[PDB]
């Protein structure tokens, strides 16, 4: 059970095809993480996670109703 | 008023249990302690190494040895133990200008984003910003940016102008929009439609030169106030 | 054109001053934590460097993707906008930045691979052109194009019926300004200046680094074994004292180095992710900040090791 990346040979950790958000960095974009039997895996990792916009010249899209929000920095 | 309010006050519990159950928020000026110590540590633990010396405490070659061995052996130490500050202070210096950078970064934001409105986006974090209260922390300061986000769209048609007598109209303020039979403009970042007379647009020239341009009629504030 | 990130090198202490010895790798015990405490720096260089790269590019929270059907009333954007005919999607204008763009030591890939960016800049520029701006402050609005430069012309005090009055022309005076471009970066060599001499100066040093290992530094010689072989324990303490010294030292001048370029580029990073915030992502009041005369909007374009603006 061993792992060929870009960065280099991974032993220890189960290819995934899904990708999920990051959780450990290693290389070349592939990204370790635990969820489960709990093995850590290792899988290519989604920049983001998929959108698109309905983009129509004529249409707009206006918000209603808004938040407050608080960010620490 | 109200709700807004209370969306304040929530967020602001949050933050509490954002923090006390959590000190990975803290991760930067949790660092910088850090690298501080993990600084001298390495630099006292210096003390120990012998450099290739023949002892480690500087009495005990000073005792045991004849000065021209003494000498000889003390250069090591000295020449190592100096060569062990300059590693020290030059990480200092790359360091501490590295502090100075993030200073004059919240110098900055304690003046635009708490003394004043900043209109720089996400200078003072996600959204559009509101206000900002600072609160020191040991060796570091910690903003709470109040923020606005909008939440609730809804689709609509809209069109860049309006031929009323074949002259334009373009909206003042906000966009034309329509929910399909009533023309509205409104302002951009909040829903609220108003119908469209004069005060909300401007003439310019007439239609054929704006491209999707859409019949409507333009009301006029003036007119009812003719019925005399 | 700004640098974003550098080369994330690394290089183990312990084989480049002693390379392969037991004898050598004995004395490096006795100057102490050096070799430790020069892995941590390198260290903090490659983690920034990763770090840097995170926060230029990716601030948007999800990958939008442009619609299939392009009408922009005009503005044609197939230059910047992807390719799916190459293998990895670099629209036409991203391939001219990559092409015209020239003992223990290693080096490590990039966390975000030359593939990825060019899906985050595929993301912001295509939520840019359809969401407006409010993709920044918000989920991004579907706001029809034209419709948006109405409201970056308000940013610049002129008036929107300047816009709708004028519209085909402007595009012109856009879909052409955007082809000049593509000469002025396939006829200068110097348009890429800034990222071609970053990407110089790192390889400058390593053959400035490795160099060093050819060096008396006083010793007898610079192969390090040939010393150990030809010459005994007692003997070669002194003249391995001296290349451990020198190649040592040798090492934290090019540590140094490091630290300060790294600063360098760190501070071109965040020069970057306030464009790249501001200037992008909203519409830019800074006189100048953004590019000369009033700014409208930018779009980002990567490139390696940097990213690359059209205001
Ligand atoms: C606008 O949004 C806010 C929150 O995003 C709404 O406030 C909540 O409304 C629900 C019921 O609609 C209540 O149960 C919650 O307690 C409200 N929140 C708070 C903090 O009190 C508000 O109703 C929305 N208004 C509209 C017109 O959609
Ligand atoms: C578009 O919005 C307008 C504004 O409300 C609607 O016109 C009025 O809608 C209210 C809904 O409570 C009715 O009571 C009024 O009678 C409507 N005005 C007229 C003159 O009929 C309109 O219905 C909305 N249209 C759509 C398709 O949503
Ligand atoms: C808006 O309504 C006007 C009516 O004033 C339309 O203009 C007419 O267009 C038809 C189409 O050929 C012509 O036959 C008429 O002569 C035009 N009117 C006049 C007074 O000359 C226009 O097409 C409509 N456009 C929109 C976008 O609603
Ligand atoms: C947008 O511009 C692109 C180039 O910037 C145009 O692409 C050319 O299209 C013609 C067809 O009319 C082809 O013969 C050329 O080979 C294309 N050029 C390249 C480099 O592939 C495109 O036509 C324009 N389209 C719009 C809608 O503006
Ligand atoms: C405004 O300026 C632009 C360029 O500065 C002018 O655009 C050109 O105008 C000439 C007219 O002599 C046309 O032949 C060209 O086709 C225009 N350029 C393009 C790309 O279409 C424009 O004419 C100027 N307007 C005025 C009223 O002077
Ligand atoms: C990924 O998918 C391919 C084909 O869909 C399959 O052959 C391969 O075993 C999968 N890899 C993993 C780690 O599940
Ligand atoms: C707007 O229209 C699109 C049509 O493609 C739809 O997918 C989207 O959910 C709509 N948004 C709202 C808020 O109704
Ligand atoms: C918008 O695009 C549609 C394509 O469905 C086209 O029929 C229409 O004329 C266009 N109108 C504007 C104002 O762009």
């Amino acid at each position: 059970n061993v792992f060929q990346t870009r960065a280099g040979c991974l032993i220890g950790a189960e290819h995934v095809n899904n990708s999920y958000e990051c959780d450990i960095p290693i290389g070349a974009g592939i990204c370790a993480s635990y969820q489960t039997s709990q093995s850590i895996i290792a899988y290519t990792m989604s920049l983001g996670a998929e959108n698109s916009v309905a983009y129509s010249n004529n249409s707009i899209a206006i918000p209603t109703n808004f938040t407050i929000s608080v960010t620490t920095e | 008023q109200k709700l807004i309010a209370n969306q304040f006050n929530s967020a602001i519990g949050k933050i509490q249990d954002s923090l006390s159950s959590t000190a990975s928020a803290l991760g930067k000026l949790q660092d910088v302690v850090n690298q501080n110590a993990q600084a001298l540590n390495t630099l006292v633990k210096q003390l120990s190494s012998n450099f290739g010396a023949i002892s480690s405490v500087l009495n005990d070659i000073l005792s045991r040895l004849d000065p021209p061995e003494a000498e000889v052996q003390i250069d090591r130490l000295i020449t190592g133990r100096l060569q062990s500050l300059q590693t020290y202070v030059t990480q200092q210096l790359i360091r501490a200008a590295e502090i100075r950078a993030s200073a004059n970064l919240a110098a900055t934001k304690m003046s635009e984003c708490v003394l004043g409105q900043s209109k720089r986006v996400d200078f003072c974090g996600k959204g559009y910003h509101l206000m900002s209260f600072p609160q020191s922390a040991p060796h570091g300061v910690v903003f709470l940016h109040v923020t606005y986000v909008p939440a609730q769209e809804k689709n609509f048609t809209t069109a860049p102008a309006i031929c009323h007598d074949g002259k334009a109209h373009f909206p003042r303020e906000g966009v034309f929009v329509s929910n399909g039979t009533h023309w509205f403009v409104t302002q951009r970042n909040f829903y609220e439609p108003q119908i469209i007379t004069t005060d909300n647009t401007f003439v310019s020239g007439n239609c054929d030169v704006v491209i999707g341009i859409v019949n409507n009629t333009v009301y006029d504030p003036l007119q009812p106030e003719l019925d005399s | 054109i700004l640098p974003v990130s550098m080369t994330k090198t690394s290089v183990d202490c312990t084989m480049y001053i002693c390379g392969d010895s037991t004898e050598c790798s004995n004395l490096l015990l006795q100057y102490g934590s050096f070799c430790t405490q020069l892995n941590r720096a390198l260290t903090g260089i490659a983690v920034e460097q990763d770090k840097n790269t995170q926060e230029v590019f990716a601030q948007v929270k999800q990958i939008y993707k442009t619609p299939p059907i392009k009408d922009f009333g005009g503005f044609n954007f197939s230059q910047i906008l992807p390719d799916p005919s190459k293998p990895s999607k670099r629209s036409f204008i991203e391939d001219l930045l990559f092409n015209k763009v020239t003992n223990g030591l290693t080096v490590l890939p990039p966390l975000l691979t030359d593939e990825m960016i060019a899906q985050y800049t595929s993301a912001l520029l295509a939520g840019t052109i359809t969401s407006g701006w409010t993709f920044g402050a918000g989920a991004a609005l579907q706001i029809p194009f034209a419709m948006q430069m109405a409201y970056r012309f308000n940013g610049i005090g002129v008036t929107q019926n300047v816009l709708y009055e004028n519209q085909k022309l402007i595009a012109n005076q856009f879909n052409s300004a955007i082809g000049k471009i593509q000469d002025s970066l396939s006829s200068t060599a110097s348009a890429l200046g800034k990222l071609q001499d970053v990407v110089n100066q790192n390889a400058q040093a390593l053959n400035t680094l490795v160099k060093q290992l050819s060096s008396n530094f006083g010793a007898i010689s610079s192969v390090l074994n040939d010393i150990l072989s030809r010459l005994d324990p007692p003997e070669a303490e002194v003249q391995i004292d001296r290349l451990i010294t020198g190649r040592l030292q040798s090492l934290q001048t090019y540590v140094t180095q490091q630290l300060i370029r790294a600063a360098e580029i760190r501070a071109s990073a965040n020069l970057a992710a306030t464009k790249m915030s501001e200037c992008v992502l909203g519409q830019s009041k800074r006189v100048d900040f953004c590019g000369k005369g009033y700014h409208l909007m930018s779009f980002p374009q990567s490139a390696p090791h940097g990213v690359v603006f059209l205001h």
